[PDB]
């Protein structure tokens, strides 16, 4: 029970996998020029404590 | 060899070990990225400019595709061809009881 | 005259149910998405000791 | 400098002739980083005006 | 006192802190685009002594 059907033949290498994040229609398109995070806060842990 | 002011081995280790045997070479590492794109974002209604006059202009007689509010990307695969993605593909996502 | 388009278009249900036809159907729903992904290169590297 | 250097939406005023009200320059690593009125309402908004 | 916080962000170095003078609108642009002082007199140098 439960698996993906597995295809036939690859024509590159092992294929990625996409995801999607709702966000409003009026962000600011420059917070994407530059590297950014998908959250929107760019906490982490490396700049910033618990 | 001598580099900066010592005095150092080289060496490769893929014919004298390695060679003809199913093992592979474990210096051939595997960076890792990851990439983000926005898909449908809109602009405010001040940063919406033509950097020309002669703009991408259509046919005369039709009214221009390009002040609507985009809906898909577009980018590049590994080999080159170019490869897009749309609303459509976030089905997967949007379509489910999750929601 | 556009107006009452844009209010009329703003009238379309939000479920998985419309979803369907919606993004199916070439029209452009109050989001915006953030696609992400991940990938992996091959690298050569030079190890000191 | 040239006739349609810029040009807005056609069907819309272009607010380019409006005075300005905003400035925007760069960060410490070029993300840009506007600064405009609202911020000088810690200023302009006190007692010792 | 009068401390703001301790916030837990720490971007990028320590963040400097903009002031705000009041100027008349139809000052002279030009003013601004070379070297400049903010009063608008030079004054304080051994440019002028009295």
């Amino acid at each position: 029970q439960m698996l993906p059907q597995v295809p036939a033949g690859l024509a590159r290498g092992q294929q990625s996998v996409c995801e999607f994040i709702a966000t409003p229609v009026s962000v600011d398109l420059a917070y994407f020029r530059r590297a950014c995070n998908p959250r929107g806060r760019a906490a982490g842990e490396v700049h910033g404590e618990e | 060899v001598v580099v900066g002011d010592r005095l150092v081995f080289l060496e490769a280790l893929e014919k004298r070990v390695y060679q003809a045997t199913q093992v592979p070479y474990p210096l051939v590492g595997n960076l890792d990225v990851t990439f983000v794109m926005p898909l449908g974002v809109f602009k405010p209604a001040a940063d919406r400019y033509a950097r020309h006059a002669g703009s991408f202009a259509p046919t005369p007689g039709l009214p221009d595709p390009r002040t609507h509010p985009p809906r898909a990307v577009h980018f590049f695969n590994k080999d080159g061809v170019p490869c897009h993605v749309t609303f459509e593909h976030a089905m997967g996502t949007l379509c489910h009881p999750s929601f | 005259n556009t107006l009452s388009y844009a209010l009329m278009a703003g009238y379309f249900k939000m479920s998985p149910v419309a979803f369907t036809h919606q993004l199916r159907r070439q029209l452009h729903p109050g989001f915006a998405l953030t696609v992400v992904r991940q990938d992996r290169f091959a690298t050569e590297n030079v190890l000191f000791a």
